[PDB]
RNA sequence: GAUGCCGAAGGCAGGGCUAGUGACUGGAGUGAAGUCGUAACAAGGUAGCCGUACUGGAAGGUGCGGCUGGAUCAC
RNA sequence: GCUGAGAAGCAAAAGGAGGAAUCCGCCCGAGGAGGGGCUCGCGUCUGAUUAGCUAGUUGGUGAGGUAAUAGCUUACCAAGGCGAUGAUCAGUAGCUGGUCCGAGAGGAUGAUCAGCCACACUGGGACUGAGACACGGCCCAGACUCCUACGGGAGGCAGCAGUGGGGAAUUUUCCGCAAUGGGCGAAAGCCUGACGGAGCAAUGCCGCGUGGAGGCAGAAGGCCCACGGGUCGUGAACUUCUUUUCCCGGAGAAGAAGCAAUGACGGUAUCCGGGGAAUAAGCAUCGGCUAACUCUGUGCCAGCAGCCGCGGUAAGACAGAGGAUGCAAGCGUUAUCCGGAAUGAUUGGGCGUAAAGCGUCUGUAGGUGGCUUUUUAAGUCCGCCGUCAAAUCCCAGGGCUCAACCCUGGACAGGCGGUGGAAACUACCAAGCUGGAGUACGGUAGGGGCAGAGGGAAUUUCCGGUGGAGCGGUGAAAUGCGUAGAGAUCGGAAAGAACACCAACGGCGAAAGCACUCUGCUGGGCCGACACUGACACUGAGAGACGAAAGCUAGGGGAGCGAAUGGGAUUAGAUACCCCAGUAGUCCUAGCCGUAAACGAUGGAUACUAGGCGCUGUGCGUAUCGACCCGUGCAGUGUUGUAGCUAACGCGUUAAGUAUCCC
RNA sequence: CUAUAACGGUCCUAAGGUAGCGAAAUUCCUUGUCGGGUAAGUUCCGACCCGCACGAAAGGCGUAACGAUCUGGGCACUGUC
């Protein structure tokens, strides 16, 4: 648990690649806020919190299998960019595209975190947190 | 690998190796014939090859190929030696320049002369 | 003008580093064809390999320990 | 103005032009701009087979010195300064704007052109001066060249040309101050091998040419041909048009700047006329990569080749011919650098078997490090300013007929510095929180380790009794042991070493390893409870400890086994396999050695991802109220196997899967 | 290819000289041959091995320190010359 960040990223990564909807994950402000995110963008179906033992976790539905589990055409790919051991940092021009547009990315700036669309309209450049497709 | 390591200068680059050390960046070099002779290749190619122990004025001794059909060439000659290998005989890293210096042109080559040093026929 | 201090070559001495060369000798590499053997790959005709010690013209042999990258048979 | 607390003390000049006006000067202050001197942050090659270096060295005072701060100098006081983030020592190198390459990230390099440094025959001094420790100045020493009437002198091309020499290789002992720039002068002007130009050279980049249009489809010739024909080929010859270039004549600049004058280039660039297709195409390649094919000549010869490789009678790979293809006033070969090369990998690789996981731990520096709230603003982000010289690259126009080249204007990057904001993430500051890591408590399994007791088989030898010919051994034998009584068998002693069954695809250990039994000293591990601390974590360069067997030093001990050694065979030989003997060693004490297929051929920590069948230790519920039994929670351990991974084999919750960190 | 002999045959013994050293206080022929030191070296140092006739407690081979030891060379110094 040296980086938590990755870890949500790689959980989802991995409750997806074996074609289960549910995930449960450890919350913390980051993990909501990245978690929130990700539904206004529409990558993952639902979202609540869960409390035991003064631990949270946030439970996430994912999007259903496509047209069966066998035949898949498509997969939902994490990738972190920015981690512990390099830090990435990035301008308002240098700010990432994923493949066109048709992905996201996740950036922390002054003004909190969000997507580089948001970070378009404003104008801020920040540290990079994770590419999403 | 880690980062940590890279910055322990972990990488560093192999230098080009010359494949002619005798020339010492140049293009050609001048040298006298110590002695002319033949050698064997290595087979399974048998002919007899043409080759002259040519020292340099970079101070060497190297055993260099002679192109083309017949020579002149004999001791106390001074000829004019260029790079490139021959893959045949063990050893031989050198050609020797035809029509400059002590080496003349090869006689009756019509084509390609140039290689070989010869003038063009009227 | 003379003289004191500091003073470059020049001198001597021992050092550190490198260049070349040297009777003889140790091994390495390539040489179709030479000599001696046949260690290795099949259970390679005593299973093979690693460490190590002793010995042998030479590949090697045996001892002690270890492993299977061991065949046969056990399933 | 300078010295100085002051009192005081001390310091300057130059005239020349003009008939006069006035001009160019002179001395002392005080500013300005430009040019220099210093000082500091950052960036500024390879080597650990270079690990300690430094004593005016690192600082303090007092006196000196410098244009100025300063160990710049000197005396005294103190003991520092630098260094595993690489000092010192060695090796290489002028650095930067830039140039070449690259998709980019960045690699290599520093010619011309512009800035800075450093040097001037080899070393050292100063002098003059605003400025030098001074290329065409001085002084000395040294090496070398010249002149000398031999007593003495002269000299410094890494200035422009030029000669020798070295070398694969790099140009005329040319013209001119007309332009621009310098120096001196009141000006006239003088000097400028800086510079402006010419000449030589395909060295390179760029432009143009070597003809345009038509040309029976008939002939000569080369070559191929199944002799039918194909192909050089509209190609030439041939007919017309044109004249960039060539040749012969004419005229002829801008460049020159405001009074005319003054042009090295040059009678050149350009413009007009007259002839006339007239003056002008080569070089590689043709096996595959790679575009382009056949024939004669040769026969592992002669030769080719960048790699693979061709060539022993019909060679698309040699040499010749014809043909074709590629580029074109160039075409090839060699050398150098980047590319392709993901082949040193940040973007962008790997480590079970292909090269590659230290033998295994403990841990120092070092790197990363859980959640919540606040703080700060070092990173990070946004705005504004300064600068990062001009030339180059990029964009937009303009000029030489075009292009190359030149000129104007402008800018993205990206760097550094100042300042105003933002506060998410890293970092800091203050307080908190348990799930990470520990402590206490209570349990429980264990060949964990060290130390001390005890035990039995078996074997060997020795002492007897019996007995009386072979034992032992091999594929078959023999050496060997035996009538001096062997082996066999019974009874006795003595000694050492190893621990049958249990034992199991079982247990513990960090690994190595650890098992007859017992007891003592002690290391961990796991499980259940909130009892408690509250991030104390993970890894680990150097460093430390442990580390099978063999081996060694010193002292013991010595049954069996057994390197070496000896004998017997086997065999062409047998320094081997087999047999008979048997020394080191194997054991114990105290050390050293530090290696193994030290293997899971798999570094460690964490998080997360179907199962099925098993086992060991425990806990819970159930079963009975004690052994099962069941279902389950953990911790480890084994076998099949889904996803996914992999070159394949296979691995697959004990990953070789998906991610993060360290080595 | 000349050479030499790792390899084999045979003879004889109780067995046939291993490690190391080697023209040596051991080498006869012999001032062996080669290298070095010297202008010139029968001695000296290093090496070859053809050890007349080395050799393992009559020890073998190394070796720092030591010696009124034996033996070669050099600087200083001198009537040794
Ligand atoms: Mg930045
Ligand atoms: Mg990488
Ligand atoms: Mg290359
Ligand atoms: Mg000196
Ligand atoms: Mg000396
Ligand atoms: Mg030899
Ligand atoms: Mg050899
Ligand atoms: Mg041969
Ligand atoms: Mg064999
Ligand atoms: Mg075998
Ligand atoms: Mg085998
Ligand atoms: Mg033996
Ligand atoms: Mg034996
Ligand atoms: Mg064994
Ligand atoms: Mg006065
Ligand atoms: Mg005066
Ligand atoms: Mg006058
Ligand atoms: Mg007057
Ligand atoms: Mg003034
Ligand atoms: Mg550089
Ligand atoms: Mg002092
Ligand atoms: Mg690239
Ligand atoms: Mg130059
Ligand atoms: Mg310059
Ligand atoms: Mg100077
Ligand atoms: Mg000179
Ligand atoms: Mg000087
Ligand atoms: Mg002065
Ligand atoms: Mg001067
Ligand atoms: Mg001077
Ligand atoms: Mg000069
Ligand atoms: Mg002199
Ligand atoms: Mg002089
Ligand atoms: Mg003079
Ligand atoms: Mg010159
Ligand atoms: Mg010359
Ligand atoms: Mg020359
Ligand atoms: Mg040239
Ligand atoms: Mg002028
Ligand atoms: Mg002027
Ligand atoms: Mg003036
Ligand atoms: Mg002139
Ligand atoms: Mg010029
Ligand atoms: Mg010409
Ligand atoms: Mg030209
Ligand atoms: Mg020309
Ligand atoms: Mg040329
Ligand atoms: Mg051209
Ligand atoms: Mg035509
Ligand atoms: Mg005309
Ligand atoms: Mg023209
Ligand atoms: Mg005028
Ligand atoms: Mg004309
Ligand atoms: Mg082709
Ligand atoms: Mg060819
Ligand atoms: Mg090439
Ligand atoms: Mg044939
Ligand atoms: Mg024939
Ligand atoms: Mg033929
Ligand atoms: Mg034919
Ligand atoms: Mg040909
Ligand atoms: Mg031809
Ligand atoms: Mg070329
Ligand atoms: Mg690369
Ligand atoms: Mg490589
Ligand atoms: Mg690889
Ligand atoms: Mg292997
Ligand atoms: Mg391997
Ligand atoms: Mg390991
Ligand atoms: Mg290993
Ligand atoms: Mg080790
Ligand atoms: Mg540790
Ligand atoms: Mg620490
Ligand atoms: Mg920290
Ligand atoms: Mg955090
Ligand atoms: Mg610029
Ligand atoms: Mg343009
Ligand atoms: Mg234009
Ligand atoms: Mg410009
Ligand atoms: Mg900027
Ligand atoms: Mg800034
Ligand atoms: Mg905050
Ligand atoms: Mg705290
Ligand atoms: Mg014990
Ligand atoms: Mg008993
Ligand atoms: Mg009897
Ligand atoms: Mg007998
Ligand atoms: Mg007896
Ligand atoms: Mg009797
Ligand atoms: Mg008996
Ligand atoms: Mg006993
Ligand atoms: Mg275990
Ligand atoms: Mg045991
Ligand atoms: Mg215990
Ligand atoms: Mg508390
Ligand atoms: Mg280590
Ligand atoms: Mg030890
Ligand atoms: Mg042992
Ligand atoms: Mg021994
Ligand atoms: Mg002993
Ligand atoms: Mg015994
Ligand atoms: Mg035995
Ligand atoms: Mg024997
Ligand atoms: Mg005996
Ligand atoms: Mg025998
Ligand atoms: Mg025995
Ligand atoms: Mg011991
Ligand atoms: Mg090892
Ligand atoms: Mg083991
Ligand atoms: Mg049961
Ligand atoms: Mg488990
Ligand atoms: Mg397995
Ligand atoms: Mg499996
Ligand atoms: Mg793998
Ligand atoms: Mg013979
Ligand atoms: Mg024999
Ligand atoms: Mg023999
Ligand atoms: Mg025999
Ligand atoms: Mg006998
Ligand atoms: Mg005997
Ligand atoms: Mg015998
Ligand atoms: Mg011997
Ligand atoms: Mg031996
Ligand atoms: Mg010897
Ligand atoms: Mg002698
Ligand atoms: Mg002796
Ligand atoms: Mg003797
Ligand atoms: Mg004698
Ligand atoms: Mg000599
Ligand atoms: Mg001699
Ligand atoms: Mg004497
Ligand atoms: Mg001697
Ligand atoms: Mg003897
Ligand atoms: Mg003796
Ligand atoms: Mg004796
Ligand atoms: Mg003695
Ligand atoms: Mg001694
Ligand atoms: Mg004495
Ligand atoms: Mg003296
Ligand atoms: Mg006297």
């Amino acid at each position: 648990g040296k980086d938590t960040i990755a870890d949500i990223i790689t959980c989802i990564r991995n409750a997806d690649m074996n074609r289960k909807g549910t995930v449960r994950i450890v919350s913390t402000n980051i993990t909501e806020n990245i978690v929130k995110i990700l539904l206004r963008e529409g990558f993952i179906e639902n979202a609540r919190k869960h409390q035991e033992r003064n631990k949270y976790f946030l439970v996430l539905t994912l999007r259903h299998r496509r047209n069966k589990k066998g035949p898949y055409l498509n997969t939902f790919h994490l990738k972190r960019v920015s981690r512990p051991g390099l830090r990435i940092y990035s301008n308002y021009q240098r700010i990432p595209r994923i493949l066109g547009g048709m992905g996201i990315a996740i950036l922390s700036t002054s003004r909190g975190i969000m997507t580089d669309r948001e970070a378009r309209l404003e104008g801020i450049g920040g540290e990079i947190l994770c590419y999403i497709w | 690998p880690t980062i940590k390591q890279l910055i322990r200068n972990t990488r560093q680059p192999i230098r080009n190796v010359t494949k002619s050390p005798a020339l010492r960046g140049c293009p050609q070099r001048r040298g006298t014939c110590t002695r002319v002779y033949t050698i064997t290749p290595k087979k399974p190619n048998s002919a007899l090859r043409k080759v002259a122990r040519v020292r340099l004025t970079s101070g060497f001794e190297i055993t260099a190929y002679i192109p083309g059909i017949g020579h002149n060439l004999q001791e106390h000659s001074v000829v004019l030696v260029r790079g490139g290998r021959v893959k045949d005989l063990p050893g031989v890293r050198y050609h020797i320049v035809r029509g400059t210096l002590d080496a003349v042109g090869v006689k009756d080559r019509q084509q390609g002369r140039s290689k070989y040093g010869v003038k063009k026929p009227k």
